[PDB]
C-alpha cells in the first residue's frame, strides 16, 4: 500500500484531458524506460517522468498522459517489462485503513 | 526541444477538442429549438384561426 | 513547465464550452420572441378579417 507514500503534488489532476499513472521502473530497465516514456502511446508527456518513491530493486516513478491513453500506454510497458500500479481516490480511504490497521489492533487489545 | 513539440502537440489535442466541445450543442440545439419554435409556429396557428 | 500550461490551456478549451451554452442560451431567447413576433401576423390577419365582417 501507498498510504503513506501518496502525495496530492505527485500526480496529476482533472482527469478529463491529463492523468499521472504511478509507473513502476526496474533499476537496471530505468534509463531504457527514461528513452521511451515519450513514445509509450501518444500524447504522453515527455517531461513528467520523474521518480516519486526508489527501492533496491525497482524506482517508482509518475508518467502523465491522456484519459483514453493510459490503456496504449500500459501495454507498451508490459511488453517492456514494465508496471503500471492504479493509484484514486481511494488512497484517503487506505488512510483510514491505516487507522482501521490501529482499530484492528485496538479491537484485538 | 521534443519535450515542448508534444506539449505543443498536446495544445493541438486542446484545440480539436475546443472545435468538438464548441460546435456539438451550439449546431444541435440551434436545430432543436428550430422546430421548438416552428412548433410555436404551428401551435398558435391552430387557435388563432379558431378564434377568426 | 508542461504541466502548469496544460491546465490553463484547458480553461481556454472550458471558456469554449461557455461559448457552447452560450450560443444555445441567447439563439433560445432571441427567437422565442421572435415566435411571439407572429402574434402580429396574428393582429393583421384579424384586423383585415374585421373587414370581411364589416
Amino acid at each position: 500500500s501507498l498510504a503513506e507514500i501518496v502525495k496530492k503534488d505527485d500526480f496529476v489532476l482533472d482527469s478529463e484531458y491529463l492523468v499521472t499513472l504511478l509507473v513502476v521502473v526496474p533499476k537496471l530497465n530505468h534509463n531504457d524506460w527514461i528513452k521511451q516514456y515519450e513514445t509509450l502511446a501518444e500524447m504522453v508527456v515527455p517531461r513528467s517522468s520523474n521518480v516519486l518513491s526508489e527501492d533496491q530493486d525497482s524506482y517508482l516513478c509518475n508518467v502523465t498522459l491522456f484519459r483514453k491513453a493510459v490503456d496504449d500506454f500500459r501495454h507498451k510497458a508490459r511488453e517492456n517489462k514494465f508496471i503500471v500500479r492504479d493509484f484514486q481516490y481511494n488512497e484517503e480511504e487506505m488512510k483510514a485503513d491505516k487507522e482501521e490497521m490501529n482499530r484492528l489492533s485496538t479491537d484485538k487489545k | 526541444a521534443d519535450v515542448q513539440k508534444q506539449i505543443k502537440h498536446m495544445m493541438a489535442f486542446i484545440e480539436q477538442e475546443a472545435n468538438e466541445k464548441a460546435e456539438e450543442i451550439d449546431a444541435k440545439a440551434e436545430e432543436e429549438f428550430n422546430i421548438e419554435k416552428g412548433r410555436l409556429v404551428q401551435t398558435q396557428r391552430l387557435k388563432i384561426m379558431e378564434y377568426y | 513547465q508542461g504541466i502548469q500550461q496544460l491546465l490553463q490551456a484547458e480553461k481556454r478549451a472550458a471558456e469554449k464550452v461557455a461559448d457552447a451554452r452560450k450560443r444555445k442560451a441567447r439563439r433560445l431567447k432571441q427567437a422565442k420572441e421572435e415566435a411571439q413576433m407572429e402574434v402580429d401576423q396574428y393582429r393583421r390577419e384579424r384586423e383585415q378579417e374585421f373587414q370581411s365582417k364589416q
